[PDB]
């Protein structure tokens, strides 16, 4: 399986995962490809925020699914 | 040119080319309801050449729900004519006029962009066909209750110059292979960050000099650290060096006309949990016109079952595709209403699309956007009798939410922290919502004053309001828009020092808090306060086109501090000191030099001059501090004191020589330029650039600029009258004699001697004054000095210089901001506030929001539930706490936990203090045990307990009966 | 008991403790009774703190109360404010067979309100009033250059990690990578010049400078005017090791007296040897005046 991760700035990342990986594994693969620590990553999919300790099967993330890597901002 | 003093923050988002293009564009806006008013406000604040407000409808009571520029005295007048006078005051650089005639073909030819609101189907089709045939950008926007629709048609050939709004990223090259698929490897394994399929250009390449300044080349990312650029065998062998910089390639796209786009719609997704919503909303919005034609131009009645069934039948007849019938009925039941936050958000989106059409920057909506906020409605719905109009300005809102929700809104009390752009927008939305108009109240606080640069994105302030408090001015401004609003304004900064006003009693009668701050410390403090007082908090933040909204619900969601944001990026000491390689390092170095030279070197001297007993106070300081202060005072007052402007010029020249010749020569002496390590790579390679000392030339504009700025600032420090004549300074600086430089390889007695020297030689008649760095003033020469210093240091290391714009952006820590993003994120925040006020508790209803108006992108997520932990089998979250009442001694406090909770406290703390610990000294432990906890807190924190403090918060680290550490909730200690 | 055994048994109890660095003052203010470098930052921070900082500092204190390195070669002593864990002072004794051997180096540590997200701030106080650069990574203004203290891009296994990094790790990193036997090669680029006669002479010159610098500031000034927090520890350490210190300094002087190949290094080595003898005479004068601890 292969999934895509879109950053809030619009950069696209391609990951090679399996339907049974855990969110920690996904965050670690993201850390290789980008460099953000896993605790600073916010993954959104289908209106849900992915939390550690679960697998992609619970969120029903299948092939060619798109995740969103969002972050908070400090202006106002 | 563009007036930077007004468009300073907006320039960092848009750019000079975009602002120039918008300054030549004429905009026509049809329909001046709430949505049209928001679009006009945001566009005018954007700074287009001119805007024409056209409308045929007359103002009514239903328009007051969202139109903040209309009053009851304006009923019966044309909306555009009534609002034109007030809209023109937002920006004097924009020519605002009103039109009431028909939209003829000849009239439409004068406008670059045409925005259509509240237009019927036939007029929409005709104007869309004419605009597409004649190359006029067209935008159609509508709002029906809690639903939205946006359509964009920018022509048959639209060119985008910057697709995504991100700055280009440059990387340093370590090695490039010489073959048919040459691979570029980054420096010391640093991620380049290049996207696949990007276009890059090369510079400063040695050996492969042909790649220098070449046309952009398509790349193939082979990994996080390497990428391929194609065949490199035709060039020379790569020696060293080289920087690859990303190039933004323009893109040209084609927009379908409205007639064709309706049959083949392409949807921009607004919520990824409602993927089937846009397909149904398209048909519903299309069939609304047919229903109006079939019912004498009347929308379905609010929450009427018969009209909903008729609309569903019309939808079924008009289309053959399957649709969500429940969604159609829900749309029909509330399509006749109108609310403020939705109008604000859609207006902020449509205005950004107008700016995209004008300037050609960012990617447009392609082509339809459909949004809804159905979660704001009650789960059981609204009874028909409850939604009937009552002859009030909130009639269009009662048509959506009912009269009971209006009564709930009138009695609500909400606190808004910060009165900036987000704060002003939140205040406007709360005022138009009717929040606090009954027995409730709206509290707003802000410690800052109004500056000129704030008028670009804060529409509640006027040029004559400069130097007035933000909060009071905003409250007065929103009192005019809706006279029924009750507002209390404070000029206080939220924190530990203002808890006298924002006490526990103040937070006890609040219903929620809305955050509109610009720093993390205030956010953390407000999150802690909302946790302690158990009230919902809505957090908002923006950065350029980016924005986010987070909702915190007591006992339901995690707090703001439960997650972590990336830390602020610092610079290594060695990189800033000796080996800079980017303009950011030189700018930070220039800022530090400014601080150290013009502020830190004079604080002690100013304090000594002002305070007669300063010497006796500093004589009691421990360690070498008295010497470190006395010698600095002596240096500032006797050694380096200039007696004339000529001495200031001489000091500036010597400082220039020391900073750009002497220290560079010393660094080169320590590390020779041609030094090469054993394995082959030279020392001055890669991230390290070999510097070269400069040669002073009075004819060089940079050197004279630095001398001028430094001498004038030095004269200002010592009170000497400034000489702002470039020719005079150039003449003076040529007479300075520069000494030759060569590279190199009892304390009480000193204190008394220095004190005697200060008493005898130093004069107290001086006027030493440290300088406060101000970036927004162009006459104080602070930015001139910063730019000159940074550019000279860059010239030392052959770093490309940066103009005043980029230097002000980086050194000043300016946060880019635009009005469109602020409006969108305030609308989203007010929607969340409405959800909270309704009474929702399930996390399904609430939505954390994320946006980037450049892509365009919007997404939502459910807030994460609070983490659960167990001690002795009892579940607890960040919202739970222990309750200890009365006045107890420290020993009694420990015994209470040890006996009831079976927890042995090994560390007890109050904020940053430490009341008790296992490693504390025995004497202090014995002393503190019999004392009451209030007395212990007073002793430890070294401050008195104010009368307004009715409780204290303690954090305890405990051990169970088995001796293992366990996490436990915090303790709320109730004072007697 | 052997002198090493007595040293280990006596210095074990005083590794971690609290000191009264801040006392009550008038009008609800506080003043420092000890010289702390980060007093201005402490005042600027005020009462601001991240919620996780309390738990992190409690865990750090629990770790420090038992895991502080201690050996006859080098040891680490930590003092914290009696009421504030975020204000600390660290004393590190130079490891054996290094130019810093048996020298007491004092650091000032302040934990920012954002800890553990941001790395803590550490500044060297034993700089001889900014006239001595003890190491390429120890600038004479007191700043300490470590990769573990950097949140900048770097490399994930080298940056400051909010989960894995800790105060003990930073202390051990300083103790084992800054006070190295040959500090000259700590500078990047110079590392590969080792093994050549020119590199050996440069390292000898650097060590000759560091010898007198340490003898003056890390020993003599610490004996004459010890910090109030580490007075007892410094006195015990210098009394228990006076003979070893004298023998080591005599060996240093003998080593500096050997003939040199190049005149440029020879002149500097002779000057540093003269200064070293001048400071060693004073140190011998001071050591004899040390009354034995109880
Ligand atoms: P943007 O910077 O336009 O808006 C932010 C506004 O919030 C105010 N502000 C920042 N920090 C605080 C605190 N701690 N208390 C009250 N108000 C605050 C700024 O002054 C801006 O007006």
């Amino acid at each position: 399986m292969q999934i895509f991760v879109k950053t809030l700035t619009g950069k696209t990342i391609t990951l090679e995962v399996e339907p049974s990986d855990t969110i920690e594994n996904v965050k670690a693969k993201i850390q290789d490809k980008e460099g953000i620590p896993p605790d600073q990553q916010r993954l959104i999919f289908a209106g849900k925020q992915l939390e550690d300790g679960r697998t992609l099967s619970d969120y029903n993330i299948q092939k060619e699914s798109t995740l969103h890597l969002v972050l908070r901002l400090r202006g106002a | 040119d563009i007036d930077e003093s007004l468009y300073s923050r907006q320039l960092y988002v848009l750019g000079h080319d975009a602002m120039r293009r918008m300054a030549n564009s004429d905009i026509l806006l049809s329909g001046l309801g709430g949505l049209g008013l928001e679009i006009a406000k945001n566009v005018i604040l954007g700074g287009v050449k001119s805007i024409t407000l056209h409308d045929t409808a007359t103002c009514g009571l239903h328009d007051l729900s969202s139109q903040f520029y209309l009053t009851e005295a304006d009923i019966g007048k044309n909306r555009a004519e009534a609002s034109c006078a007030q809209l023109a005051e937002l920006n004097n650089y924009v020519r605002t006029v009103s039109h009431t005639g028909p939209l003829t073909e000849e009239f439409l030819r004068k406008f670059r962009v045409v925005v259509l609101t509240n237009s019927d189907g036939e007029e929409q089709q005709r104007i869309a066909k004419f605009a597409h045939e004649n190359g006029i950008a067209l935008i159609i926007a509508e709002t029906r209750g809690l639903f939205a629709k946006v359509f964009c048609d920018f022509g048959e050939s639209f060119t985008i110059y910057d697709q995504d709004g991100t700055q280009p990223i440059s990387t340093m090259i370590a090695s490039i292979t010489h073959d048919a698929q040459g691979v570029v490897t980054c420096l010391d394994e640093t991620r380049h960050g290049f996207n696949d399929g990007d276009y890059v250009t090369f510079s400063e390449v040695q050996g492969m000099q042909e790649l220098n300044g070449c046309q952009p080349l398509k790349i193939t990312v082979l990994g996080p650290y390497t990428f391929s650029i194609g065949d490199t065998s035709k060039f020379g062998e790569y020696k060293s060096g080289g920087v690859a910089t990303q190039v933004k390639m323009p893109k040209t796209i084609s927009f379908k006309p409205l007639a064709q786009a309706t049959e083949e719609p392409e949807f921009l997704i607004s919520d990824f949990a409602k993927l089937d919503s846009p397909a149904t909303l398209h048909v519903a919005f299309n069939a609304l016109s047919c229903y109006r034609k079939a019912h004498n131009g009347a929308l379905p009645r609010p929450w009427n079952e018969e009209d909903a069934n008729s609309f569903l039948e019309v939808v079924r007849a008009s289309s053959n595709a399957e649709v969500d019938e429940k969604l159609v009925l829900q749309f029909a039941k509330i399509c006749s209403g109108n609310t403020c936050p939705l109008d604000a958000a859609v207006g902020g989106i449509v205005a950004q699309e107008v700016l995209k059409a004008c300037s050609g920057k960012f990617t447009p909506i392609y082509q339809w956007l459909y949004f809804d906020a159905l979660e704001c409605l009650p789960t059981e719905g609204v009874e028909e009798a409850d939604a009937q109009p009552v002859g009030s300005r909130y009639d269009s809102q009662i048509a959506i939410f009912g009269k009971k929700f209006q009564e709930k809104l009138a009695d609500s009390k909400w606190f808004i922290v910060g009165a900036g752009a987000i704060g002003c927008e939140l205040l406007k939305n709360f005022g138009m919502l009717g929040l606090g108009t009954g027995n409730g109240q709206i509290f707003v606080t802000d410690m800052d004053l109004i500056e000129k640069s704030n008028l670009n994105r804060q529409f509640l302030f006027r040029p004559h309001d400069v130097q007035k408090p933000k909060s009071m001015t905003a409250a007065d401004a929103i009192k005019r828009m809706n006279p029924e609003v009750n507002v209390t304004a404070y000029e206080l900064r939220v924190g530990a020092e203002t808890e006298k006003v924002f006490s526990e009693d103040f937070f006890g009668k609040l219903d929620g808090v809305a955050n509109a701050l610009d720093n993390v410390d205030a956010r953390i403090y407000m999150d802690r306060k909302c946790i302690f007082n158990r009230i919902p908090l809505v957090e908002t933040g923006t950065l350029g086109t980016l924005g986010n909204v987070q909702v915190i619900v007591p006992f339901a969601t995690e707090s703001y501090s439960s997650s972590q944001d990336p830390p602020e990026k610092s610079i290594p000491i060695c990189t800033l000191k000796n080996f800079p390689n980017a303009i950011e390092h030189t700018l930070q170095w220039a800022r530090d030099a400014f601080e150290g030279v013009f502020k830190q070197s004079a604080e002690n001297a100013a304090q000594y001059i002002a305070d007669p007993q300063f010497t006796e106070r500093i004589a009691k300081l421990p360690g070498i501090q008295p010497l470190e202060i006395l010698d600095s005072i002596k240096k500032a007052l006797i050694d380096d004191k200039p007696k004339s402007f000529a001495h200031c010029v001489e000091w500036a020249r010597l400082y220039w020589e020391d900073q750009y010749v002497n220290q560079i020569k010393q660094l080169l002496f320590n590390f020779p330029p041609d030094q090469i390590t054993s394995s082959g790579q030279p020392f001055w390679s890669g991230p390290k650039r070999c510097p070269d000392p400069l040669v002073f030339d009075v004819n060089d504009p940079m050197h004279l600029d630095f001398i001028y700025a430094a001498a004038n600032l030095r004269a200002e420090v010592y009170g000497i009258e400034q000489v702002r004549n470039r020719e005079t300074i150039a003449e003076l600086v040529q007479k300075v004699k520069v000494p030759e430089f060569k590279p190199r390889s009892l304390d009480q007695d000193r204190v008394d001697k220095i004190i005697s020297e200060l008493l005898k030689n130093a004069d107290k008649s001086s006027k030493i004054t440290p300088l406060e760095f101000e970036k927004d003033d162009d006459s104080n020469l602070h930015m001139d000095f910063i730019v000159a210093c940074s550019n000279l240091r860059a010239a030392n290391y052959k770093i490309p210089p940066a103009d005043r714009h980029k230097s002000k952006l980086i050194a000043g820590k300016i946060i880019p901001a635009i009005a469109t993003t602020t409006s969108v994120l305030s609308g989203l925040a007010v929607l969340e506030v409405i959800k909270l006020i309704v009474g929702h508790r399930d996390l399904v209803k609430f939505k954390n929001g994320f946006a980037n108006l450049a892509l365009p992108f919007m997404a939502f997520s459910e807030p994460l539930p609070a983490a659960k932990n167990t001690y002795y089998g009892k579940e607890w979250t960040l919202w739970d706490r222990f309750e200890v009442t009365g006045e107890l001694s420290l020993q009694e406090f420990l015994n209470y936990f040890e006996e009831n909770e079976k927890l042995k406290i090994t560390m007890l703390s109050q904020g940053v203090s430490m009341l008790y610990s296992f490693f504390m000294p025995k004497a202090k432990c014995s002393e503190r045990l019999p004392l009451p906890m209030s007395e212990v807190v007073r002793r430890v924190s070294k401050r008195r307990l104010e009368p307004h403090e009715r409780s204290l918060v303690f954090e305890i680290c405990c051990n169970d009966v088995d001796g293992e550490d366990v996490e436990v909730p915090y303790v709320r200690y109730t004072l007697p | 008991k052997s002198i090493e055994q007595r040293y280990l048994e006596l210095m074990k109890k005083r590794q971690f403790d609290t000191f009264d660095m801040i006392v009550e003052s008038d009008n609800n203010s506080f003043r420092f009774v000890v010289s702390h470098h980060f007093e201005k930052m402490v005042r600027l921070a005020g009462d601001r703190y991240h919620p996780s900082r309390v738990k992190r500092l409690a865990q750090e204190a629990v770790t420090l109360s038992t895991s502080l390195p201690l050996s006859f070669s080098s040891s680490v002593f930590v003092r914290c404010d009696t009421d504030r864990l975020d204000i600390m002072k660290v004393l590190i004794t130079g490891p054996a067979d290094t130019p810093y051997a048996n020298g007491c180096f004092e650091f000032d540590v302040f934990f920012p309100p954002d800890y553990p997200n941001q790395p803590m701030l550490i500044n060297l106080e034993t700089t001889g009033r900014h006239s001595v650069r003890f190491n390429p990574n120890l600038y004479n203004d007191g700043k300490v250059c470590l990769s573990v203290l950097n949140t900048w891009h770097g490399r994930p296994e080298e940056k400051w990690n909010a989960q894995t990094s800790s105060f003990l790790q930073v202390l051990v990193s300083i103790q084992s990578l800054i006070l190295v036997p040959e500090p000259y090669f700590n500078e990047p680029g110079f590392e590969r010049s080792r093994g050549s006669p020119s590199g050996t002479n440069s390292s000898r010159e650097y060590n000759s400078n560091i010898y007198q610098a340490c003898v003056r500031w890390a020993m003599l000034e610490q004996i004459r005017s010890p910090s109030q927090c580490f007075k007892d520890v410094i006195h015990k350490h210098f009394w228990l090791k006076r003979e070893e210190i004298c023998a080591q300094i005599e060996g240093w002087i003998e080593e500096l007296g050997k003939p040199q190949y190049t005149e440029r290094a020879s002149r500097t080595i002779s000057f540093n040897s003269m200064v070293l003898r001048r400071h060693y005479r004073h140190l011998r004068e001071e050591l004899s005046k040390l009354k034995p601890p109880r």
